[PDB]
DNA sequence: TGCATCCGTGAGTAGA
DNA sequence: TATAATGGGAGCACGGATGCA
């Protein structure tokens, strides 16, 4: 009953992160910050 | 008894115990009424003083699962059984109040 | 591979 | 309105029985009609003839038997759940020799169920029918060996159950090898057994040149025929003691005792043909003065050498030849396990003698009873009764199942079997046969066809006597059809003389042109070829075989009609079908009608005796298909002898009515008639064509409990007034309340279970000061989808006159619901030609192509439809329906005899005058459309160019065609179009009983995934194929979700419902519960099954519960 | 066997969207129940779940309210077809539902081939994606007007046929 | 077809990337609200109830939409889960 | 004039040009006029339109006179019985095949758009055999053992069977169904045989490196071994279309490059170079040759062939193959 | 597949056909433990030849 | 080494 | 717990891997 490691199971794809600029600026200045 | 691996159609391709239900694992549905009952429960014991709400808990068993006896709970905030008896009515008072406004506990009464 | 014609056997024996 | 009726082959002989091969096969069965000293040895007669005596009390005989009469009517039976069944009692003497002791009663064995009018039995309730069984003829056959081409193998079959097959072989080596229960020995053993000795088998089989040389051992005639029966019996069971009476008896059993081996009477005679040999008894060998003595082995031997040599007038077997497959009726089949009952009851007999005796203590009926019991209910054979329309029980009894307890196993069955043999001719119906799996495994009796005496099937002909064509009829068999030329039924006649100097024939199957003078025998009709459901499709000859089956079998699915109606386009057996299926009511004798109401007609004949017929109305038959009479006479009518008196269901005017005659046209619609679909006409609705009625029986019990009783109860803990509406005083929905789903049917009440309240069912108690009842609400209520109008509620209760239920049941309730059904989307529709399909839009009647005179069509056809599935016989319908329609008549046209182009050309320039002339004499000419479409129709070749408007209209109407326009524009539709009467019927399968749909539900007890099937509010099969698709999509969530969450990850679906609810994301899903159930039943295996993590350390997928 | 699924008769789609399929109302109603529970303590409808189910339960305490709330539940969301059997990956589709009276599925006519449906009394299965990555495998990867190439051949599986050719050719 | 498919499955080297970011981003949508959305008021997805156009309520149809604008950055190891997490819950609580 | 072939390359230039929206487009656009015009063409089924060609009386009378001239030559012992039998099935053959061409010819030159000319020609419904037992003579039937009678079936379904006919029909009907019955099980099987060797084969990475590959011949021996003749077109595009070049071909002047996926254009160029004699064979990355562990990669796999463009790595390959083996599996005789 | 008419791609049984190719036999174990006449998988014997190869055994 | 034996396998969904 | 009793009874088909000639 796993994930199966095709499609959107691969480890190809999977690890994808998504985020908006807002937010990616945000974390980068935080980044930044120390 | 019969047996559960009793043939159903003619060809053999099922069981008789496949259409056998089972009556006791609670049903997604079911599982889901005790935890609406669960939280609104809590909302409403909320709305009571901390010491109240805790007295109805421990009496009603929703605490350690038990439900505690007058003496222990008045024993518990150091009052006499008598005035843990009336933080008892009064907190059950105010429930009663809250659910004659709100209407939010009356559904589940079945 | 028929156990009652085997333990038949046995019995028989005595 | 009047019924023309086609075709020049007048039928010498009517339409056999359609029910006999069931009704006299059961008359024959139980001999209770005849005084039990003028009964014969077959049937349950046999049974007891070869049971009894019972020896080594002493002595235990029969006498006779008898049938009682039945306890109960069949209708009660029905209503009670009981079983049409009579009394058996056995008149047995229990006899001591040594006492010189008699002593004679009659004994009580049982019941034993009746067969009803029309050939079927009520078991419990429910009416079944059993399925007569094709198979394996007992004799003796001869088959090539497929090893060693040029040796041969014979082959003895008894009757199934009835003892061992043998084979008879001639081995490499040169010995004759015999093989009995799969154990291979010289037959020259078995032989000097019989008494033989080498000068006779020299004598015998010395004719055929160096076999009987291989018969021949030295040994074998050494030793005397007891050393060699003891040498038999030491080959055949190792380990056991070689007694010499040990041998005797066991040898005997095999080859010899009649009431171990059986050959039929069919095998008798057949292996007495073959081999042209005089058998005794049944047997293949006798003990007579203390020896055994041979019947069959020699002759059989003999045949074998004889054809090994290739001696002349010696060949091998056709095993799919209709002479040497034979029918096992009912009669036999229930003879078979009341024999089997019998012979149980009589090692109790024998085992109870040993232990003041009487018959009626030595004997116990309930193995018996058992037997008889279980064959009629838990057979394969026995099968619960189609009794959708008439036709479909009348098919069902004349079902032919090469399947069933002894014989061929699905799948174990190859091409050989199933295939039409050229001996099926007027036997079984080459076409109607299941599509699929089944097909050529179950099969049906032809129309003409008869079972006879030893169950070979058997076809009619004529004699025919130097060109002469007599009336008088033969029976044959195949082996005896095999012997002559047979011409064609429809070989030219000027009276009973054959007109034609070439006829066409059958000789041994093959077809053959001869001579008058050559000609035997003559068909006595095409309708013989046939079954009865392929002889209801008129122009079949212009239908291809494969859909041709396709309507044949779908007629039985069709569904009784409120307004149902006889085909416009009838082959005339439209009649017989209503009157053997006993649909229908007729008059006894001559006579007038003294009254008429919707429930009884009353008739007094010429004798003056009145007679009262109640009218079945609005019963239920299996299928939920309502089944009513209703009465086709009014009062003061003179009536005779066999005249209609009431019309049965799917009958009109006693004339089978299966469906209803439409107006179609035939012409592609938006899309909407796209693959199959079917457009129909909103109209149908309005005047109720297509509408049906259906009856639900729901049922629901009240039993004593260990924590109360359930009973049945107004008083339902909870719920409104506005929900026990319509409840009666006692908690039973009141006649005629109308019922939608969750209405409550039935209210019962059942004591809650133990348990203790948890601490918020505590609190939630105090809240609202409610005290929880002792008991919860079971009651019955109607599930999705279903509900109507309640027509009848019965109640059965313990402690009142006549009524006892199974035990521990207080109570049960049964409640009748009737819907009427109006024919709506996805509703299946069919003609007789094997065109089928949905009703896929339901248009109003402004859309509708209509005729120039404003009349809509009721039905849109695809002809896309026609071209690939080779079916014009709906083609021809529709012309033949269009000239009907207009001249207000309809007609017989018979299978293969029947309307050709010509005069279904006449009929329809006949209606044209009718369509056209009338409009001319109205005062209107013809229209700029029909200009326009004429000019088109020119250029397609369709009218001659020159000609009038009205002599071109008529030129398409009498291709069928009509110039039709458009209801959306009123342009007409540019070419012109096919429109004409169509039959088509509703059939069984109906949207509404079909959709389902299920969000979460119960499930099961092991597995802990989600039911079957609509009935247990089920889920879908999400099997292994559909998986395949999803990974083959690389939908890797979606599959997740159908393994985990939406089927037994509990965790995860209770989760996942509860997210739902609130809105919140469905959860992560967790470990499946059935792969836990796969690991602990590894473990019970004694394999211990390990999840692991990436450091090859224990994961507890259990999650500490199962380690201590 | 799995949950929020179903089954009913085929019949043709013409007026459909390739994307699309006709879902029948008393099927959707049980096929996505749970979110239609959710929907009607959003608005008006129910005091909360468990009245909103007790309202469900029984088919005359059903209002147009739910009908409304219903549709705004399936609002942009697809659900599975499938016919058995399921030969290749195209026997199962995803469609956007278009909620119809009346009880049998809507198939459009240009997925028949890839299906093998006809409408001789074909049914299908329906099943809905409960997950947002559900449904993006779903509208993304499965969706019917996303597939029109046969995996296995390349040439168009989605194509012209019957009355279509009939007509164009016409 | 969902509307841009083409360009969707151009943004991406397999498709089933396509598949995770426009899930994940859709699971971000339903967990704030989709207060986070990089869409303008004029480029909200909508939904045409009887009484009139209100916000579309599927996170799919927002995420998909959202994707084709060029405003939102995927790829693999982009920032620590729990500090993407943490971030946008400070940025958008609920 | 629009049938089903043009119809789909129709479909299949417009996905390769406009994307699959637009396709999706199309399609239903197509399907709108299609039905729309469908409806109003004056399309339907008459007896009559079942047209028999005049030939057929020639043909069979024709027919009727060499089945003369066999059966004397077998009285005379110039033919064995074998040689007859042959002879006789061998002229049904050619007859039956006379009265096919002569049923089609008939409707294309004097009523083109009859309707099952129509529905045949175009695609909508129908094949020749079908239309010739409609029109035509129903032919040769088999008797169960599977040997042809020698009296074939002289009607068609319009003019109708003799009793004796239909039942000589019936076998082969039979014998088809079963068949068809059988053989649905053993696809089956086969199928999940296919499913379970493959399953595990997905597309793990974009490049495997290896060096490796396989030719796809563009030429075939003849049954004669006379000379080499040019493979079917869809042979050659079955074993190309969406492979990825394994080295640099220079044909026509056009330079397809090392690492191209081949697209339909692409692979018409190479066939009319062989036509020109310039290749032979094609080197091509393939399955065969991958050195992916657990699959395959992008290049050696090639095209998604349902997106007509190169693979996405992670979808699985082994599936697809196996369903798309298994799925024709009912459909071979 | 071609005599029925019906398009099918080299590939897909290609990739089958390879899985058929997936094992090999042992007709020498070198200096392996593995022993003569043993079947295992191309990938694993190449793995550990040039293990061996590596080691110069 | 070749003949013989034992053993395992034979599409899906519905439904009953 | 005591007369003696002492051996049963029913019952397709193909491939592959192995054992035996
Ligand atoms: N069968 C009985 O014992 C019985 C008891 C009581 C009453 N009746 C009556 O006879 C009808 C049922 O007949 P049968 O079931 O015995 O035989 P038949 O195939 O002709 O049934 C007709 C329809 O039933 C459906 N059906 C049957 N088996 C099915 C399976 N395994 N899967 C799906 N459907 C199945 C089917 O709808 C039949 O209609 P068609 O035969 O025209 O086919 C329509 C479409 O269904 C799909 N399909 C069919 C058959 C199979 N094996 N697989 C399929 O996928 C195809 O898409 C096909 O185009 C009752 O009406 C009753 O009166 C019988
Ligand atoms: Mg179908
Ligand atoms: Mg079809
Ligand atoms: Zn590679």
């Amino acid at each position: 009953g796993r994930l199966i490691p095709a499609g959107t199971g691969s480890d190809f794809v999977r690890f994808t992160q998504v985020v908006d600029q807002k937010t990616l600026k945000a974390i980068e200045e935080a980044r930044k910050e120390a | 008894p019969v047996s559960l691996e009793t043939p159903i159609g003619d060809e053999k391709d099922s069981f008789y115990g496949d259409f056998i239900p089972d009556e006791h694992l609670p049903s997604p549905v079911d599982a889901a009424t005790q935890s609406l009952l669960s939280e609104e429960l809590e909302k409403a014991l909320s709305k009571l003083s901390e010491r109240e709400a805790m007295v109805l808990k421990l009496r009603k068993g929703l605490i350690d699962g038990r439900e505690h006896t007058l003496e222990e709970v008045g024993a518990f905030f150091g009052v006499t059984r008598e005035r843990i008896r009336q933080i008892e009515n009064k907190a059950l008072r105010k429930l009663k109040y809250h659910e004659s406004r709100t209407r939010k506990l009356r559904d589940f009464l079945d | 591979s028929d156990p009652v014609r085997q333990y038949l056997h046995e019995i028989g024996q005595v | 309105m009047e019924i023309k009726r086609f075709g020049r082959i007048r039928e010498v002989i009517p339409l056999p029985p359609l029910t006999e091969i069931q009704v006299e096969s059961y008359r024959r069965a139980l001999q209770a009609d005849v005084p039990p000293e003028k009964r014969e040895n077959v049937g349950i007669q046999a049974a007891f003839r070869e049971t009894f005596p019972i020896e080594e009390g002493l002595v235990l005989d029969f006498l006779e038997y008898r049938l009682g009469e039945p306890p109960f009517p069949q209708d009660e039976c029905r209503e009670k759940d009981l079983t049409y069944q009579a009394p058996l009692y056995a008149r047995l003497q229990l006899i001591h020799k040594d006492t010189g002791l008699i002593k004679e009663d009659e004994v009580f064995l049982g019941h034993i169920p009746l067969m009803t009018e029309d050939g079927s039995f009520i078991i419990n309730g429910a009416d079944r029918v059993i399925v007569s069984q094709i198979h394996r003829s007992p004799g003796v056959y001869f088959t090539p060996d497929p090893a060693r081409p040029g040796r041969y193998i014979a082959s003895i079959i008894p009757l199934p159950k009835r003892g061992p097959w043998i084979d008879l072989e001639v081995e490499p080596n040169g010995v004759v090898s015999m093989k009995v229960n799969k154990r291979k020995f010289p037959l020259v053993l078995l032989l000097r057994v019989l008494g033989y000795d080498q000068e006779t088998l020299a004598r015998e089989l010395g004719a055929y040149g160096e076999l009987v040389q291989g018969l021949m051992d030295e040994s074998v005639f050494a030793m005397r025929p007891e050393e060699a029966l003891i040498r038999l019996f030491t080959l055949l069971r190792p380990g056991d003691p070689p007694k010499r009476d040990k041998a005797v008896a066991y040898v005997y059993g095999l080859i010899a005792d009649p009431r171990r081996y059986d050959l039929g009477e069919a095998g008798r005679y057949k292996a007495e043909e073959k081999l042209g040999i005089r058998l005794s008894g049944r047997t293949l060998a006798r003990f007579e003065d203390g020896e055994f003595k041979d019947e069959v082995f020699l002759p059989t031997l003999r045949y074998l050498f004889a054809l090994t040599a290739g001696v002349p007038g010696h060949e091998v077997d056709d095993i799919d030849h209709l002479g040497n497959r034979r029918i096992r009726t009912v009669g036999e089949l229930m003879t078979d396990q009341f024999r089997v009952g019998l012979a149980r009851l009589a090692r109790g007999v024998r085992e109870r003698m040993l232990m003041s005796l009487t018959p009626a203590k030595l004997v116990n009926s309930r193995p018996l009873e058992a037997a008889i019991r279980e064959f009629f209910s838990r057979s394969q054979l026995s099968q619960f009764k189609d009794e959708t329309n008439p036709l479909s029980s009348l098919r069902h009894k004349r079902r032919i199942s090469a399947l069933g307890p002894g014989g061929l196993t699905r799948e174990r069955a190859g091409f050989d079997v199933r295939d039409v043999h050229r001996t099926h001719y007027g036997r079984i119906c080459p076409v109607e046969t299941p599509e699929g799996a089944n097909i050529g495994l179950i099969t049906s009796l032809a129309a003409y066809a008869r079972v006879d005496e030893l169950g070979f099937i058997r076809t009619p002909y004529r004699r025919v006597v130097g060109g002469v064509v007599t009336d008088e009829v033969v029976y044959m068999t195949a082996t005896e059809e095999d012997r002559y030329t047979i011409a064609q039924a429809n070989t030219p006649l000027e009276g009973n003389r054959i007109a034609a100097e070439r006829v066409v024939a059958r000789r041994k199957g093959e077809p053959v042109i001869v001579s008058p003078e050559e000609v035997e025998f003559m068909d006595v009709s095409p309708k013989q070829v046939f079954s009865v459901n392929t002889n209801l499709i008129p122009f079949l000859e212009h239908d291809d075989a494969n859909r041709a089956l396709m309507g044949s079998n779908m007629q039985t699915q069709a569904v009784p009609l409120i307004r149902a109606q006889a085909p416009v386009v009838m082959t005339g057996l439209e009649e017989r079908v209503v009157r053997d299926s006993l649909a229908a009511l007729y008059a006894e004798e001559d006579g007038e009608v003294a009254k008429v109401d919707g429930n009884r007609i009353v008739v007094r004949y010429e004798d003056g005796r009145l007679v009262e017929y109640p009218l079945r109305r609005f019963y239920r038959s299996n299928q939920g298909t309502a089944l009513d009479q209703r009465p086709r006479v009014v009062v003061g009518q003179r009536v005779r002898k066999g005249d209609l008196l009431a019309d049965g269901p799917a009958s009109e005017n006693g004339f089978l009515a299966l469906g209803q005659n439409v107006l179609v046209a035939i012409m592609p619609f938006d899309g909407y008639n796209f693959e199959d679909a079917i457009v129909i006409s909103e109209e149908l609705l309005k005047r109720d064509f297509y509408t049906s009625i259906h009856i639900e029986r729901y049922e629901i019990e009240a039993r004593d409990t260990k924590l109360g009783p359930e009973r049945i109860t107004r008083d339902i803990p909870h719920l409104s007034e506005a929900a026990l509406r319509d409840l009666d005083e006692e908690g039973v929905v009141r006649i005629g309340a109308e019922v939608k789903p969750g209405d409550i049917l039935v209210g019962r009440t059942s004591f809650k279970g133990e348990s203790e309240p948890t601490p918020e069912e505590r609190l939630l108690r105090s809240i609202f000061g409610e005290k929880a009842r002792d008991v919860k609400d079971t009651s019955l209520r109607v599930p999705p989808g279903e509900g109507g109008i309640v027509v009848r509620t019965v109640r059965l209760r313990r402690g009142d006159p006549g009524v006892e239920l199974k035990p521990g049941v207080r109570e049960v309730v049964r409640v009748y619901v009737a819907q009427k059904r109006k024919l709506q989307v996805g509703d299946k529709l069919a003609n007789r030609h094997g065109n089928k399909g949905v009703v896929a839009k339901i248009l109003p009647v402004e859309d509708m192509p209509h005729l120039p005179d404003g009349t809509p069509v009721d039905v849109i056809l695809n002809p896309l439809g026609v071209p690939s599935r080779m079916n014009l016989g709906q083609i021809l319908e529709t012309h033949l329906g269009l000239a009907g329609y207009f001249l207000g008549q309809r007609y017989i046209s018979p299978i293969f005899d029947g309307a050709k182009e010509p005069e279904i050309k006449e009929l329809l320039a006949q209606a044209f005058e009718v369509y056209f002339g009338k409009r001319k004499g109205e005062g209107f000419g013809v229209d700029k459309r029909e200009v326009e479409v004429l000019r088109r129709a020119e250029k397609l070749g369709l009218v001659t160019p020159g000609k009038t408007p009205e002599e071109q209209l008529k030129e398409l109407f009498l291709q069928g065609k009509v110039v039709l326009y458009d209801g959306r524009t009123g342009e007409p539709i540019e070419g012109p179009i096919v429109v004409g009467q169509m039959f088509i019927m509703k059939l069984y399968h109906m949207v509404e009983d079909k959709m389902h749909a299920r969000s979460t539900g119960p499930y099961s007890l092991i597995t802990q995934q989600p039911l079957g099937g609509k009935a247990q509010f089920g889920g879908q099969r999400f099997g292994e194929m559909e998986v395949w698709a999803l990974e083959a999509y690389g939908a890797a969530h979606t599959l997740q979700e159908m393994l985990t969450l939406k089927s037994d990850d509990i965790e995860g679906r209770n989760a996942a419902y509860e997210a739902i609810i609130k809105g919140e994301d469905v959860p992560e899903p967790s470990v499946p519960e059935s792969f836990r159930v796969l690991v602990k039943e590894l473990q019970a295996l004694a394999l211990d099954v390990q999840t692991l993590d990436e450091k090859d350390n224990p994961v507890d997928i259990f999650e500490g519960l199962a380690s201590k | 066997r799995v949950d929020y699924s179903g089954r009913s008769v085929i019949v043709v789609g013409p007026q459909l969207k390739l994307h699309q399929c006709g879902l029948p109302k008393r099927m959707a109603l049980e096929l996505f129940k749970p979110f239609l529970l959710k929907k009607m303590e959003e608005k008006g409808i129910a005091p909360n779940v468990k009245a909103a189910r007790r309202m469900l339960e029984r088919q005359r305490d059903i209002k147009d309210e739910v009908w409304d709330a219903l549709e705004e539940v399936i609002h942009g969301k697809v659900v599975l077809l499938n016919r058995a059997p399921t030969l290749h990956r195209l026997g199962i589709q995803a469609f956007q539902p278009v909620l119809v009276e009346g009880q049998s599925i809507q198939l459009h006519p240009l997925v028949c081939e890839a299906f093998n449906a006809d409408f001789d009394g074909d049914q299908m299965a329906v099943h809905v994606p409960l997950s947002s990555f559900a449904q993006a495998e779903a509208r993304i990867q499965m969706l019917s007007a996303h597939n029109l190439l046969s995996p296995a051949s390349g040439e168009p599986l989605a194509k012209p046929s019957r009355d279509i050719i009939l007509g164009l050719y016409y | 077809a969902e509307p841009g498919i083409d360009k969707l499955f151009g943004m991406v080297d397999s498709k089933y990337r396509l598949t995770v970011v426009v899930a994940k981003r859709a699971q971000q949508l339903l967990r704030h609200g989709f207060k986070n959305t990089v869409l303008e008021p004029e480029e909200r997805p909508k939904m045409q109830t009887l009484e009139g156009l209100f916000d579309d309520p599927n996170a799919v149809t927002w995420a998909m939409k959202e994707l084709l604008t060029g405003r939102l950055v995927f790829g693999e190891n982009l920032v620590p889960e729990d500090r993407l997490q943490k971030e946008m819950e400070r940025l958008y609580p609920v | 004039p629009q049938e089903k072939n043009s119809l789909k390359d129709l479909v299949y230039q417009a996905f390769l040009r406009l994307g699959m929206e637009k396709t999706a487009r199309l399609l239903d656009a197509l399907k709108y006029y299609g039905f729309t015009f469908s409806t109003t063409s004056g399309i339907t089924i008459g007896i009559d339109d079942a047209v028999i060609p005049e030939e057929k009386k020639q043909y069979l009378e024709e027919a009727d006179r060499k089945l003369l001239q066999i059966e004397q030559a077998y009285e005379m012992g110039f033919l064995t019985d074998r040689e007859r039998y042959d002879q006789i099935l061998q002229l049904w053959t050619e007859t039956t095949e006379k009265v096919t061409q002569a049923v089609f010819k008939n409707f294309e030159e004097n009523y083109p758009f009859n309707p099952l000319y129509v529905m045949a020609q175009s695609g909508a419904r129908g094949n020749p055999q079908q239309i010739r037992q409609l029109c035509g003579l129903r032919g040769l039937m088999q008797k169960p053992s599977g040997e042809t009678f020698e009296v074939p079936v002289r009607s068609s379904f319009r003019e109708g069977l003799t009793v004796l006919e239909y039942f000589i029909s019936s076998h082969g009907a039979r014998k088809g169904g079963a068949d068809t019955a059988l053989r649905t099980a053993d696809s089956g099987y086969l199928t999940r045989k296919l499913v379970d060797v493959t399953h595990e084969i997905v597309v793990r990475e974009a490049d495997c490196g290896t060096t490796n590959y396989i030719s796809v011949p563009l030429f075939q021996p003849d049954e004669v071994t006379r000379s080499l003749r040019l493979r079917k077109r869809a042979d050659i595009e079955a074993g190309l279309y969406g492979r990825v070049l394994a080295r640099e071909v220079e044909v026509l002047g056009v330079r397809l490059e090392e690492g191209r996926y081949l697209s339909m254009d692409d692979v018409h160029l190479l066939i009319k170079a062989a036509e020109a004699g310039e290749i032979q064979e094609v080197p091509v990355r393939s399955p065969l040759t991958c050195q992916t562990r657990y699959g395959v990669c992008q290049k050696c796999y090639g095209y998604d062939l349902s997106m007509a463009r190169p693979v996405s790595i992670g979808e699985a390959v082994g599936i697809v193959a196996a369903q798309s083996i298994g799925e024709p599996g009912t459909q071979l005789t | 597949y071609r005599a029925q008419g019906v398009k099918l791609h080299d590939k897909h049984i290609e990739i089958v056909v390879r899985q058929m190719m997936k094992y090999v036999e042992v007709t020498d174990p070198g200096d392996s433990r593995l022993l003569e006449g043993q079947v295992l998988e191309k990938w694993d014997v190449e793995a550990l030849n040039e293990r061996l190869i590596a080691e110069g055994k």
